[PDB]
C-alpha cells in the first residue's frame, strides 16, 4: 500500500512462475522462497547467495516438500501464508527504508513471517532464518537525502540549539519542504525588521486562517540565500515551541525555570533567530489575564535581540505588546500579512489533488477544484476559501467511487450472488447435508475465482475516478452542509420552497429567487443570503418560509433560527424615572441572539417583528448586511455572509389586515397590495431606517389566506395529521371537502396561515378522537372524515 | 517432529481442496470448530521429513493450528471422523 | 445458571441411577463420583480414566463406604456436599469458559467439594484429588470463537 518499489512485485511474480512450473495450485511459500533467489540480487535475492541458498539449492528442498504436480495450479493467487508475508514485509519496509516496498523487506519480512514450506528450506539448507533476516539487513545503509553524514562543523552554538525544538532549515536541507504557496507579502518585510539592533524583531499580524507556519517555510528560505543585511549573515534558526517545554511538566514553576535557561542559552545573540509561535500566551499583557507571564523574562530577551524573534500573532494580539513598554513596545512591529488569493486558493488544492493517489478518486477535475473554492465562499462560507474546497474535493473524491457500489458496472452483483452462497453451502457444511453442500460450496467456489477476476476488473472504478472530482459531486458536498444537489435546489427553488408554503405563493417565488441570486453567486460575499423584511398579517406562510428555506437548501427541513425582536423592543418600552433599566440590546449583541446563529453557521435567521423594535437592532442587523459578518461575544467575527436572514415585520398593520385577497375578489387583491405596499412600507421604514431597508435586498409583503393558499396548507396539515397515524397503523383521511372546512378558520385579514394548527387540531385530532374512543371508527380501517351537510360527518370505508 | 498435527482449514471448500490429492496412507479427521473445518492430520509412520513434506501440500490448502487435539477429543464437533479427506473428495468435491 | 450444558446434567443423573443401585436414600457424593466415571468421556469422566479410575476401581470402594443399602431411596435429591458439587461447578465452567457448564467443571468442582464420599475414593484409589483436577483441566485447550493463534503481519502498526 501507498504503492511500491519493483523489487517486491519482482520477487512476488517469480513466486506464480514456480507455482506452475513445479505444479502447485495456490503458490505456497516453497516458490515465494524460490521467487527470492531467483530475483538474483533483489536484497532478498542476494541475502540468500550469502546464505548459500541458490535458486537450485533452494529448489531441490522445495521440490521434496511439495514441488509435484498441481500444473493444473488451480486458482492460482497465493497461499494465504504468502500472503501474510507481503502484509508484514509492507509494514517492515515502512520500518526499514522503503514507503515503496522492495525485496529487503521481503525476505525480511519473509524471516518474521517464517513459516511452512518456505522457512522449512533454510533450516534444511543449513541457514538460520535470522541469519537469513540478518543478511537482508546489513545491506541497508541511508537513503534519506541530504543526510549520510561523516562531516563536522561548529562549537559554540551547542548548547543553545539542544532543548527544544523544530528546526525549519533542517527538514529543508534534508529538502521534504514543500514550500508551499505564498503568503508570500510577510516574508519581504521580516527582513527589513530582522537584520537590525536595538529593536530587531518582526511581529506577524492577522490570517491564522492561513497555516501560518506556511508563511515560516518562506522566512526560512530567505534568511539564508541571499538578500540580506550583514547581521543577518552568520545566523542559526530555532523555531520555539510551546509543546516541547510543557510536555513531562506538571506545575507552572518548572516551565518558566526551563524557560528563563533557554532565554539565557539564546545568548548566540546577533548570530541566532528565534520564531515564537503564540506570543500573546507569554507576554501575558492587559485584559483580566492574558496567560502565564513569562513576559518578564521575555521582553527583555526580545529587546536584547539575543531572543530576536519572529512574533506570529493576531489581530487582537499586538495590543498586548503594545500596551506594555519599553521591550514589548521595543520587541513589537507590525508586518502586513497576505494568503493566496481565492484563485491561488483552487491551485494550492490542484496541486495535492494528484498526491491524493493514495485515495485514487480525484487527482482533477481542473473544473471541479474552480469549483470547490468558487462555490464555497457563499455555500458555507465562514472559513477560509482553499480548506472548504479540498473537503468538497475529497468528499466527491470519493462519492462518485461510491456510485461504484451500485451501478456502473455493477459487477457486485456477482459479489451478492457468491456471498449467498457461501450460507447455503455452509449451513449445508454444518449439517450435512454432504453432496447438498457440495454443490453449493461449487456454486460458492465458481463466483470465488470469477469475483477475484471482476474485481481486478474493479479496476475500472480507479480508472473512472481518479480523474473526475466532479464538479457536480463538489457542489453536492457543499450542499450536504449547505452541480448535483444544488442546482435542483436552485432551479426548483421556488417549487421547493411552494411545497411548504402554500401561504403566499407570491412571496415563496421573490424569497427563492433572493436566495438562489446570491446561492448562484453575485452578491457581495460579505452580505447574507438573503436579507428580508416580511410583511403581512404575521404567519401567512412568513415563518413557515423560513421553514421552507431550511427544508429546500440544506434537506433538513429545520436549520432555522427564530427570535422575536418585540421583546428586544427598547422602542416603546424600556425603563422609567426610578424603576430599574433592562437590557435589551446587550442580550441580542451580548451574546444570545449570534451564539445560537453561529451554532448552524448556515441557517435561515427569523427575526420576527422587528418593527416593534427601535432603529438601534437594525444597527446590528445592519452589520449583517455590511460585512456579512457580525461582531459579537469574545472578538469573534461570525460570518453572516452563509445565513439567510428573515425579518418580519408589521407596523402597517391595519393594511396588512386589509392584504391581498381574492376571496374578496381580485381588484380587492391589487388595492389592498398597492395600498399595503406603501403605507405598511413607509411604517415598515418608519419602524426602521432607510438606511435599513438600504442594505435589506427586498421587503416582501405575505397577504392573508386569500382563498386559495387556505386548503392546501390546510390539506398538508390535516394530511400530515393522517400521516403521522399510519407509521402506528391508523388511517385516517380528511376528504378534501373537510380539509376545505378546516382551512376556512384562517380567512381573517389579521391572521396568516398560524391558526390553521388549531383547525387541524379541532377538526381532525379532536373530532376523530372523540369517534375513535367510541368506536365509530378503528384501527387501520380507514376513517373518513367528510363534509355532508356543511358540518363533518365521519364516515368508515375499509 | 510431530507426525500429527492439529490443523485449521477455513471455509469448508479448502477441506475438499486438500482431499483431492492427499489423503497419504494419514487418517485425517476433520472437525468444523469455530465453525472453521480443523483437521487432525495423523501420517501414520512418516519419518519427519516426510512428514513436513506431506503436510507442505496440506498447508498449501490451510495452516497449522496451534490448539491441541485434546481441546477437539472433549468439547469439539466431527463433520467426517478418521477419513475425513477420503470422505469429502466424494461428498464434497462432485 | 444461565443455562447449562448437558454435560453436567449428564454426569448428574447417573447419580440418581446409582442412588436407587446401591441404596442411597439422597444420594451421596459417592454416586456422583460413579456418575462422572460411566458418562465415560466427558471432561470429568476421561480424566478419571486417565488416573486409572475407572468405574469399577470406584464401585469397590464406593459399595465399602455407603453403598448399602438405602434402596428406598429417601426423597432421592442430593446431599448437601453432591449439591455444593454443581454450585462449584458452576464456578469452575466460569474457570473454565462456559455459561452453559459443562463436565470439566463438575470433576474440578468435586475436587473443590472435597469433603465428598467421592473425594475418599479416590484418596483411596492411589488419587490425588488434584492429580485429578489436573485431568480434567488438561483434557482442555482453548475453544474461542474466532481466534486459535500463529501467524500474523504488519510492523509499523505497533507503537500507534
Amino acid at each position: 500500500f501507498g504503492r511500491f518499489t519493483e523489487r517486491a512485485q519482482k520477487v512476488l511474480a517469480l513466486a506464480q512462475e514456480e507455482a506452475l512450473r513445479l505444479g502447485h495450485n495456490n503458490i505456497g511459500t516453497e516458490h515465494i522462497l524460490l521467487g527470492l533467489v531467483r530475483e538474483g540480487e533483489g536484497i532478498a535475492a542476494k541475502a540468500l547467495q550469502a546464505l548459500g541458498l541458490g535458486s537450485e539449492k533452494i529448489q531441490k528442498e522445495v521440490e521434496s516438500l511439495i514441488g509435484r504436480g498441481q500444473e493444473m495450479s488451480q486458482t492460482i493467487h497465493y497461499t494465504p501464508r504468502a500472503k501474510k508475508v507481503i502484509e508484514l514485509s509492507m509494514d517492515e519496509a515502512r520500518k526499514l527504508g522503503h514507503s515503496y516496498v522492495g525485496t529487503e523487506h521481503i525476505l525480511l519480512g519473509l524471516i518474521r513471517e517464517g513459516e511452512g514450506v518456505a522457512a522449512r528450506v533454510l533450516n534444511n539448507l543449513g541457514v538460520s532464518l535470522n541469519k537469513a533476516r540478518q543478511q537482508v539487513l546489513q545491506l541497508l545503509g541511508s537513503n534519506e537525502t541530504g543526510s549520510s553524514a561523516a562531516g563536522t562543523n561548529s562549537n559554540a552554538n551547542t548548547p543553545t540549539l539542544d532543548s527544544l525544538a523544530r528546526d525549519l532549515t533542517a527538514i529543508a536541507k534534508e529538502d521534504s519542504l514543500d514550500p508551499v504557496i505564498g503568503r508570500s507579502k510577510e516574508i519581504q518585510r521580516v527582513i527589513e525588521v530582522l537584520s537590525r539592533r536595538t529593536k530587531n524583531n518582526p511581529v506577524l499580524i492577522g490570517e491564522p486562517g492561513v497555516g501560518k507556519t506556511a508563511i515560516a517555510e518562506g522566512l526560512a528560505q530567505q534568511i539564508i540565500n541571499n538578500e540580506v543585511p550583514e547581521i543577518l549573515r552568520d545566523k542559526r534558526v530555532m523555531t520555539l515551541d510551546m509543546g516541547t517545554v510543557v510536555a513531562g511538566t506538571k506545575y507552572r514553576g518548572e516551565f518558566e525555570d526551563r524557560l528563563k535557561k533557554v532565554m539565557d542559552e539564546i545568548r548566540q545573540a546577533g548570530n541566532i533567530i528565534l520564531f515564537i509561535d503564540e506570543l500573546h500566551t507569554l507576554i501575558g499583557a492587559g485584559g483580566a489575564e492574558g496567560a502565564i507571564d513569562a513576559s518578564n523574562i521575555l521582553k527583555p530577551s526580545l529587546a536584547r535581540g539575543e531572543l530576536q524573534c519572529i512574533g506570529a500573532t493576531t489581530l487582537d494580539e499586538y495590543r498586548k505588546y503594545i500596551e506594555k513598554d519599553a521591550a514589548l513596545e521595543r520587541r513589537f512591529q507590525p508586518i502586513q500579512v497576505d494568503q493566496p488569493s481565492v484563485d491561488e486558493s483552487i491551485q494550492i488544492l490542484q496541486g495535492l489533488r494528484d498526491r491524493y493517489e493514495a485515495h485514487h478518486r480525484v487527482s482533477i477535475t481542473d473544473d471541479a477544484i474552480e469549483a470547490a473554492v468558487k462555490l464555497s465562499d457563499r455555500y458555507i462560507s465562514d472559513r477560509f476559501l482553499p480548506d472548504k474546497a479540498i473537503d468538497l474535493i475529497d468528499e466527491a473524491g470519493s462519492k462518485v467511487r461510491l456510485r461504484s457500489f451500485t451501478t456502473p458496472p455493477n459487477l457486485k452483483e456477482l459479489e451478492q450472488k457468491l456471498d449467498e452462497v457461501r450460507k447455503e453451502k455452509d449451513a449445508a457444511v454444518q449439517s450435512q447435508e454432504f453432496e447438498k453442500a457440495a454443490s453449493l460450496r461449487d456454486t460458492e467456489q465458481r463466483l470465488r475465482e470469477q469475483v477475484e477476476d471482476t474485481k481486478k476488473s474493479w479496476k475500472e472504478k480507479q480508472g473512472q475516478e481518479n480523474s473526475e472530482v466532479t464538479v457536480d459531486d463538489i457542489a453536492m458536498v457543499v450542499s450536504s452542509w449547505t452541480a448535483q444537489t444544488e442546482t435542483d435546489k436552485l432551479l426548483n427553488m421556488e417549487n421547493i420552497l411552494h411545497s411548504r408554503v402554500i401561504g403566499q405563493d407570491e412571496a415563496v417565488v421573490a424569497v427563492a429567487k433572493a436566495v438562489r441570486r446570491a446561492r448562484a453567486g453575485l452578491k457581495d460575499p460579505k452580505r447574507p443570503i438573503g436579507s428580508f423584511i416580511f410583511l403581512g398579517p404575521t404567519g401567512v406562510g412568513k415563518t413557515e418560509l423560513a421553514r421552507a428555506l431550511a427544508e429546500s437548501i440544506f434537506g433538513d427541513e429545520e436549520s432555522m433560527i427564530r427570535i422575536d425582536m418585540s421583546e428586544y423592543m427598547e422602542k416603546h418600552s424600556t425603563s422609567r424615572l426610578v424603576g430599574s433599566p433592562p437590557g435589551y440590546v446587550g442580550y441580542d449583541e451580548g451574546g444570545q441572539l449570534t451564539e445560537k446563529v453561529r451554532r448552524k453557521p448556515y441557517s435561515v435567521v427569523l427575526l420576527d417583528a422587528i418593527e416593534k423594535a427601535h432603529p438601534d437592532v437594525f444597527n446590528i442587523l445592519l452589520q449583517v448586511l455590511e460585512d456579512g459578518r457580525l461582531t459579537d461575544s469574545k472578538g469573534r467575527t461570525v460570518d453572516f455572509r452563509n445565513t439567510i436572514l428573515i425579518m418580519t415585520s408589521n407596523v402597517g398593520a391595519s393594511e396588512l389586515k386589509r392584504n391581498k385577497y381574492v376571496g374578496f375578489n381580485v381588484q380587492d387583491e391589487t388595492q389592498n397590495h398597492k395600498d399595503m405596499k406603501d403605507k405598511v412600507m413607509g411604517e415598515l421604514k418608519r419602524a426602521f431606517r432607510p438606511e435599513f431597508i438600504n442594505r435589506i435586498d427586498e421587503i416582501i409583503v405575505f397577504h392573508s389566506l386569500e382563498k386559495k393558499h387556505l386548503t392546501e396548507i390546510v390539506s398538508l396539515m390535516s394530511d400530515q395529521l393522517t400521516k403521522r397515524l399510519k407509521e402506528q397503523d391508523l388511517s385516517i383521511e380528511l376528504t378534501d371537502a373537510a380539509k376545505a372546512k378546516v382551512a376556512e378558520e384562517g380567512v381573517d385579514l389579521e391572521y396568516g396561515a398560524r391558526p390553521l394548527r388549531r383547525a387541524i387540531q379541532k377538526h381532525v385530532e379532536d373530532r376523530l378522537s372523540e369517534e375513535l374512543l367510541r368506536g365509530n371508527i378503528h384501527k387501520g380501517q380507514h376513517i373518513v372524515l367528510d363534509v355532508e351537510d356543511g358540518e363533518f360527518v365521519v364516515k368508515t370505508t375499509a | 517432529q510431530k507426525l500429527q498435527f492439529v490443523l485449521r482449514f477455513g471455509d469448508f471448500e479448502d477441506v475438499i481442496s486438500l482431499s483431492k490429492l492427499n489423503v497419504n496412507g494419514s487418517k485425517t479427521t476433520l472437525y468444523s470448530f469455530e465453525n472453521r473445518y480443523y483437521l487432525y492430520v495423523d501420517f501414520c509412520n512418516m519419518t519427519d521429513e516426510e512428514v513436513e513434506n506431506q503436510l507442505s501440500i496440506l498447508l498449501e490448502y490451510a495452516t497449522e493450528s496451534s490448539i491441541s487435539i485434546h481441546r477437539l477429543e472433549e468439547y469439539g464437533k466431527l463433520i467426517i471422523s478418521e477419513h475425513a479427506l477420503e470422505t469429502i473428495k466424494k461428498h464434497f468435491a462432485s
